[PDB]
């Protein structure tokens, strides 16, 4: 299958994703593909993984929250080669994963 | 790498138990491996591949970073500040460099 699906399956341990409890924030239109603000939010998650489904190497980042984290929010700036779907995956203590997804328009393609 | 200059914005004090937002950047080209030259040759990847933030010896966040993360990697996240001490920020380069920063916090 696709690279996104292979990374997803490694992250779920072979299980389908679920839904709810995760917010993916990205701009509807990102002016500059080289630097696109992204925020992910998932109360209780042990880890949140970020994938950009239209990039050659779709993996962006995996955020692991330690015990000193006040909450399970992370924000970053990413590269998007062109208009595409951004995917967030949040893994809970029990090992189950939820998926959030949103399409980002990119005016100036990155790179 | 040369000139890997950390930039952290965080409050220097908190109330006991208060959440504080932490913003950490470092200067880095983040050569992604996707860029081509004028000869049309791919330019080899060289990025910072991991960022950690600890508060008083306890992890706040541990980030595994891939080439899609932008030039001058920026991470923002929230710390639960129980007692006075310090944040320690670490960045790992693909080239074997380790960059560190330290920020005090009073409670």
């Amino acid at each position: 299958s696709s690279t996104v699906d292979e990374l997803t399956a490694a992250f779920t341990g072979g299980a389908a994703t679920g839904e709810g409890g995760l917010t993916l924030t990205a701009p509807e239109i990102a002016e500059n593909g080289n630097t696109v603000p992204i925020e992910v939010k998932a109360p209780g998650a042990v880890a949140i993984m970020l994938l950009a489904a239209g990039n050659p190497e779709p993996a962006v980042a995996t955020f692991n929250f330690g015990p000193a984290a006040a909450d399970q929010r992370a924000a970053t700036r990413i590269r998007l080669a062109q208009t595409q779907d951004v995917i967030a995956l949040a893994k809970m203590a029990d090992g189950s994963v939820v998926k959030a997804q949103t399409t980002v328009k990119v005016t100036i393609g990155g790179c | 790498a040369d000139d890997a200059k950390p930039r952290v914005k965080v409050p220097s004090s908190a109330k006991a138990g208060e959440t504080v937002t932490v913003k950490a950047l470092i200067s880095h080209k983040m050569e992604s491996g996707q860029r081509k030259d004028a000869d049309g040759k791919l330019i080899p990847r060289s990025i910072i591949n991991r960022f950690t933030c600890e508060l008083n010896g306890v992890n706040v966040v541990d980030v595994a970073i891939d080439p899609a993360v932008s030039t001058n990697p920026y991470f923002e996240f929230d710390a639960k500040v129980d007692a006075a001490g310090e944040f320690k920020f670490t960045w790992y380069d693909d080239d074997g460099s380790v960059y560190e920063d330290v920020k005090p916090i009073a409670v």
